[PDB]
């Protein structure tokens, strides 16, 4: 449930970053790190299952 | 920590460098953990091989200590504690003059085993009656023979040497030759019971 809360919170932060985007390099790096973060947590949820 | 830092900084684009440094550190940590998980079998097999290599030394240590403890049966003065054998083991492992420059792991293991036997014998026999030195040396020799590889257990030979000499074989004790006496003849009959001495 902590993991789910973190997922919801950082989805909110992704929405906030999307709103704030419109430095471009900062945004691109942030999106890349967020995607790696998303796949990592999908793996973590799978291993918790 | 990442979650609290993110909600404290609100994901500001100016705080992006600090966020990215933490994120890449976390990715590095996760990659290290993933590498550890992806290499569990190799590490476990390596640990198993090392443990199999070092098992005979541990068995020798246990046998040596329990012979030391049971040494109280011969004489009331042979009381030895676990701390004494632990001191012996730590002395041979760390304060070993023969291990000053040895680097080959198998060579260090062999030196450790040999010096363990030597130091244990010396420290035990320094406080043991002179008539019992040979007994302890024989016990350590038996322990080494059990621990060594490529040699027969000699279970029948040792059993005959210790307790097998007293078995009922008095019947048919021929005088043999004039050199043999009656007790020597009986000893020959008893020893000939072994398969390796059937033609004695």
């Amino acid at each position: 449930m902590h993991l789910n809360v973190g997922l919801r919170k950082i989805k909110e932060t992704v929405d906030q970053v999307e709103e704030l985007r419109r430095k471009v390099n900062r945004s691109t790096a942030l999106l890349k790190s967020l995607s790696a973060e998303r796949e990592r947590w999908e793996k973590t949820s799978e291993t918790f299952k | 920590s990442l979650l609290q830092a993110l909600n404290e900084v609100k994901g500001r684009i100016l705080d992006d460098d600090t966020i990215i440094t933490t994120l890449e550190n976390l990715k590095r940590e996760a990659a290290e953990v993933t590498r550890k998980v992806e290499e569990t079998d190799i590490v476990m097999q390596e640990v198993e091989t090392v443990s199999q290599q070092y098992l005979p030394l541990s068995t020798a240590c246990s046998s040596i200590y329990f012979t030391m403890e049971s040494l109280k049966q011969i004489h009331f003065l042979y009381q030895y504690s676990l701390q004494f054998f632990l001191d012996i083991y730590h002395n041979v492992l760390y304060e070993n003059p023969n291990l000053k420059g040895v680097t080959d792991h198998t060579q260090r293991l062999s030196i450790i085993t040999k010096d363990l036997f030597q130091v244990a014998f010396n420290r035990v026999a320094r406080g043991m009656l002179h008539q019992d030195h040979i007994t302890f040396a024989m016990l350590l020799a038996r322990i080494k023979l059990k621990g060594t590889v490529g040699e027969p257990t000699y279970d029948a030979e040792f059993q005959h040497f210790l307790r097998g000499n007293e078995i009922v074989l008095s019947a048919g004790s021929t005088p043999r030759i004039q050199g043999l006496t009656v007790e020597q003849a009986e000893a020959v009959v008893r020893l000939s019971c072994l398969p390796a001495f059937k033609d004695l």
